[PDB]
């Protein structure tokens, strides 16, 4: 309770499966003001704790005692809010702290997860806050100076993406990082060229071969990222097609929440209308693209395309 | 025996003998563009940068 | 142990012949840090400092003091053989004796001021042994700088930028170093040596500050600054001619640009360096990013002498690329692409051409390159108000104070509208951006950065002002903007 | 086809704000706290054009102008001058 | 009608009842209004020419002069009755921007 | 490599004399054999006919010049 890693401690030898029960207990004991926020404080810590060390229980005996944690951190930070944002703030400087020591090597599914839960929790909504926008930017310069070269970091990549999807299906902003994102994951994909030098990706081991069956049975999304990032390192054309059709997803539900009340959409897709059209040639049997750019193309024929009126206002009286 | 220069709000007219600033125009706003004579040798004519 | 036994026994002291004995015994220092490559005694070379303390003191003692023709001879020839075991141990320091090293070079100093006191050979021989030197951290460091060294970095930075005689020296000994052939391609070897001894900015043609004396009675070292920069240019040519890398090649492209201006004498001989290096274009993507720095330096010598590169505009156009926004030399092009396109004789094709590509830039430019580009798309449209038109179009916009026969027309206009802009096209004359509008300036507007939408309603309300202050918002990045944001 | 130069809108100096349309002498004048002859001989000392507006006069010049009349006894200004 | 100087022209000047300069870019084209036609045109310039005067009937050993200052303190002298040949230059270091003749 | 090809070309795409001279005044035979490598035909003829008539004026100057 006092001690971040003596509650850890304490949960540890308590239970791993009900280290939450643990938890909920102490916090019903004290509730009934600094001692509960150092509770929270703990909490953050040993979820964000847990997070990286171990995934190997499955969802009916590990994700239900997470939502469980979850739900209790939704009860403290209902009861409590600016102890909770001064520990992110603080959790900030540790992350900045890390990743100019290390770029990539001081990185964690810990901080994945407390982003994607930073989001469900807050009001995402908000243009400004003093979580949400520095967890923002904090986000894009994650996904936006990784140097990309292993799939480990594109499902890091593809993870970012669908939380700030969340993020911009709540709030319907732009992101030019996600769509530079988008670009540098496709020409890493089908570097295997001509077309595109400008998007200056990073590794030129990975591509995508014409060996793969696309079907429903094939690997979904099923984003088990604290098992497949770390098991990603053996590399099948499944889990490429796999993660390939997670990022393509991700990418089609931006689109269909934002980018469709995005003016500039069409000029925004044309690199990527390129590289769909260099996958449809190459392949000839990707029904997703094919629906994408029907979808793209539908959106062409229905937006204005005229010059606009910025400078058109009212005179003065 | 003279000619007109332009530059930065002045026009500046010098002789041929004395090679010196003979006349000074500072009457514009900005910086003048273009100077011409008549072929009468009395008006001379200024583009400014007001239009 | 022996060392601080000789040590004691020289201090107490046949006194030349005990003299000759300690630096018989320092000159076998060499054979011990011979083997102190393979183990510096024990990796402390505690005995080896002493021992180098205890030959400076002795050369300190002999330098005071001292048949005479032998005499003579014996002690010049003891002076020499405890210098050339100073050398030979910075020499032979492969290993990362950092104590060792620095007693060297103190013991290597005080000897060379002895000498200058008393008797630029003993120079040149110093020099041969830094260069000689070499460690596996300090060639062709290619994250950044030129050669993470020990000894010849700290040489420099304690003994290079304080003495502006022994500098003009420095240069002269390394002109007759190149002109000898072997040193020559030691150089060639080293290049990274001196382009590690020199980025330190306060040179003697540097005039901004003074540089104190090392020698009591400086020979001549003021003889001539045009030799100073004669001997500069010939350094600089010959290793510009000889054994270059990428990273060294960036470094040199800085150098030149910020500080070798100053120092350097044939100008024409930069050009074609500076042409060549911009006309370099290959596949190579960490190649492709010279010709910032090469532009750099060819408009200052432009503006330094009145030359010519023809279709120069055209370059700039070629040149604009995204690959730009991610290198960090973006704020100084920016500056660059301030002082071309403040000329008064550009025109709308132009003018529209590069707002455009700058408009596909920010639909994808990272958010500090969104602010960067920000001040200079707001400036050109204010410095060229002709591009209202496609800011706006006034017969694309309605009123309902107009005829139904207007009214269709507009209509028909719109569904035969199409956007005639062209990207491939190199000539930013001939690329047809008058027309086409900016649905990506429309998505700025609708950006997600708090401060880049507030730019976006700056760019939205009628412009009021000129002076945007470019260098005050050129130069941010994200860790700038955390900080900003959290303060 | 490209050409070089080297004019300046309302700026500030002294914490005021004087427009460069206006002649030199008397810009320094509405300068407030100072007047007619004291702008005319700052400007004299200065030893800048008089005929003059304040779109010109770079920096280095104005910077001269500064500190003359911020240190005007160090200028042989003379007391009964002196406000 | 109109006769085609690619470049941006800079200068128009009437040289002859009969024929004009186009003189823009680099270079700079003669053309003739009668035949519609460039009779000659000279590319000997450095950068840009920036201007662009004309003198004859003067006390001269050459009938006519045909100045021409391209941004270098570069002005040079053509002469239309040998084909706008070159006859004389002068360099001043400051990139001239306009030349005249009395 | 240190050649002067572009401004040879300059130079006589535009005769400038003054220019010429103090492109003129190098010695260096690895940086002539460069720049007449990388010069062009008519543009090195015009260049031969400049040596001659500054030779004729100053044959003084004809000495490093009687290699180019």
């Amino acid at each position: 309770r006092t001690h971040d890693a003596l509650l850890d401690q304490v949960k540890k030898l308590d239970l791993d499966d009900h280290p939450k029960i643990v938890k909920n207990i102490i916090k019903a004991y004290q509730p009934k003001k600094e001692k509960l926020g150092k509770f929270t404080a703990v909490l953050l810590r040993h979820i964000i704790f847990l997070s990286n060390q171990n995934y190997l229980k499955n969802v009916q005996s590990f994700k239900r005692t997470q939502n469980a944690l979850i739900s209790i951190l939704k009860s403290l930070s209902e009861k409590y809010n600016r102890e909770l944002s001064e520990e992110c703030r603080d959790y900030i400087n540790e992350m900045q702290a890390r990743y100019k020591k290390n770029h990539f090597d001081a990185l964690s599914n810990g901080d994945l997860v407390f982003f994607s839960i930073i989001g469900i929790l807050f009001s995402t909504s908000d243009q400004y806050h003093l979580v949400i926008t520095p967890a923002l930017i904090l986000m894009s310069q994650f996904l936006e100076q990784i140097k990309f070269n292993s799939l480990k970091r594109i499902a890091f990549g593809a993870v970012l993406v669908r939380i700030v999807s969340q993020y911009q299906r709540i709030s319907k902003r732009y992101i030019p990082e996600v769509v530079y994102f988008f670009q540098k994951i496709l020409l890493t994909f089908i570097v295997e060229p001509l077309d595109f030098e400008n998007i200056r990706l990073d590794s030129y081991e990975l591509g995508l071969p014409l060996d793969v069956d696309f079907t429903k049975k094939r690997s979904t999304i099923i984003p088990l990222h604290t098992l497949s990032t770390m098991d990603t390192e053996a590399h099948p054309v499944d889990q490429c097609v796999s993660v390939l059709l997670n990022v393509m997803e991700s990418l089609d539900a931006t689109i269909s929440t934002v980018w469709k009340s995005l003016p500039a959409f069409n000029e925004i897709i044309l690199p990527i209308q390129q590289l769909l059209s260099a996958y449809t040639s190459k392949y000839s049997d990707f029904e997703k693209p094919r629906n994408i750019l029907n979808k793209v193309e539908k959106l062409t024929k229905f937006t204005e395309h005229i010059p606009l009126a910025l400078q058109n206002h009212k005179p003065v009286s | 025996h003279d000619f007109a220069v332009t530059s930065s709000t002045r026009v500046q007219i010098f002789s041929s003998r004395t090679r010196q600033v003979i006349k000074t125009f500072s009457r514009f706003k900005d910086v003048v563009y273009s100077a011409s004579f008549r072929s009468d040798g009395k008006l001379l004519c200024a583009g400014d940068a007001t239009g | 142990m022996v060392l601080l036994i000789s040590e004691i026994k020289d201090i107490a002291k046949k006194q030349y012949n005990s003299i000759i004995k300690l630096i018989n015994e320092l000159v076998i220092p060499e054979n011990v840090t011979q083997l102190e490559e393979d183990e510096t005694e024990k990796n402390l070379r505690f005995l080896v400092m002493s021992l180098f303390q205890i030959f400076r003191k002795l050369f300190s003692r002999g330098d005071l003091t001292l048949l005479e023709k032998e005499q003579f001879v014996n002690w010049c020839r003891k002076v020499y053989e405890a210098f050339k075991t100073k050398l030979l141990a910075i020499i032979s320091d492969i290993p990362f004796e950092t104590s060792l090293g620095l007693d060297s070079l103190d013991v290597y100093l005080q000897l060379a001021e002895l000498e200058s006191t008393h008797f630029n050979k003993t120079f040149r021989k110093l020099i041969i042994a830094l260069w000689s030197s070499n460690m596996g951290e300090i060639e062709d460091v290619k994250s950044s700088g030129a050669s993470e060294n020990l000894i010849i970095v700290e040489f420099t930075e304690k003994y290079y930028t304080k003495f502006a005689d022994i500098q003009y020296y420095f240069q002269s000994e390394f002109n007759q170093l190149l002109e000898d052939p072997a040193y020559q391609d030691l150089l060639l070897k080293n290049v990274g040596k001196w382009l590690a001894l020199v980025n330190h900015d306060k040179h003697c043609s540097s005039v901004d500050a003074d540089l104190e004396i090392f020698v009591p009675n400086p020979p001549q070292a003021i003889e001539n600054e045009s030799k100073f920069k004669s001997n500069f240019e010939k350094n600089w040519l010959s290793l510009l001619n000889g054994q270059l890398s990428l990273q060294q090649y960036k470094s040199i492209l800085l150098i030149l640009h910020k500080r070798i201006i100053p120092h350097f004498h044939t100008p024409t001989k930069l050009m074609d360096f500076l042409t060549d290096s911009y006309n370099l274009q290959s596949s190579n993507k960490n190649a492709g990013v010279v010709p910032i720095l090469a532009l750099n330096g060819l408009f200052e010598l432009m503006k330094r002498f009145n030359l010519e590169y023809p279709n120069f505009y055209m370059k700039l156009y070629q040149i604009i690329n995204p690959d730009l926004m991610h290198v960090k030399y973006r704020a100084r092009f920016f500056r660059l692409m301030d002082v071309f396109l403040s000329s008064t004789h550009l025109s709308a094709h132009l003018v529209a051409s590069f707002i455009k590509k700058l408009a596909r830039l920010t639909l994808e430019s990272p958010p500090s390159a969104i602010v960067t580009v920000i001040p200079f798309i707001y400036n050109l449209i204010r410095k060229h108000p002709n591009c209202m038109i496609m800011l706006h179009n006034p017969a694309f916009i309605s009123n309902p104070f107009q005829t139904p026969d207007q009214v269709a027309n507009l209509k028909t206009l719109k569904e035969n509208y199409v956007d005639p802009f062209d990207v491939h096209e190199s000539d930013p004359e001939l690329t047809h951006a008058l027309d086409s509008s900016l649905w990506e300036l429309a998505s700025l507007m609708e950006h997600y950065h708090p401060n880049v939408a507030t730019l976006a309603k700056i760019f939205a309300q009628p412009f009021k002002k000129l002076s945007y202050n470019m260098e005050d918002f050129l130069d941010w990045n994200y860790d700038s903007l955390l900080n900003a944001e959290s303060s | 086809s490209l050409v070089v130069q080297e004019f300046q809108h309302i700026l500030r100096l002294l914490n005021t704000n004087v427009d460069g349309n206006i002649k030199i002498v008397y810009a320094l004048t509405t300068i407030k706290g100072v007047g007619r002859r004291y702008s005319n001989l700052v400007c004299k000392k200065a030893d800048v054009d008089l005929h003059k507006r304040a779109g010109e006069l770079t920096q280095e010049e104005l910077e001269r102008i500064v500190q003359i009349m911020q240190n005007p006894t160090h200028y042989k200004i003379p007391a009964w001058f002196l406000n | 009608y109109s006769l085609n100087h690619d470049q941006p022209v800079e200068n128009v000047i009437a040289v002859s009842p009969t024929q004009i300069v186009s003189c823009g870019g680099n270079n700079f084209k003669v053309w003739d209004l009668t035949s519609n036609k460039k009779l000659y045109e000279r590319g000997n310039f450095n950068k840009a020419v920036t201007c662009l005067d004309y003198v004859e009937n003067f006390d001269s050993p050459m009938q006519s002069a045909l100045i021409a200052s391209s941004l270098d303190g570069h002005v040079k002298v053509f002469d239309p009755l040998d084909n706008f040949q070159v006859k004389f230059g002068w360099k001043f270091s400051g990139p001239v921007l306009s030349c005249a003749v009395s | 490599t240190g050649t002067v090809t572009v401004i040879l070309s300059q130079a006589l795409q535009s005769n400038d004399h003054s220019l010429l001279e103090t492109v003129l005044n190098n010695r260096d035979e690895r940086v002539i054999r460069d720049t007449i490598f990388r010069l062009k035909p008519a543009l090195a003829v015009i260049l031969l006919e400049r040596l001659a008539e500054r030779i004729a004026r100053q044959t003084h100057r004809q000495g490093p010049l009687n290699v180019w």
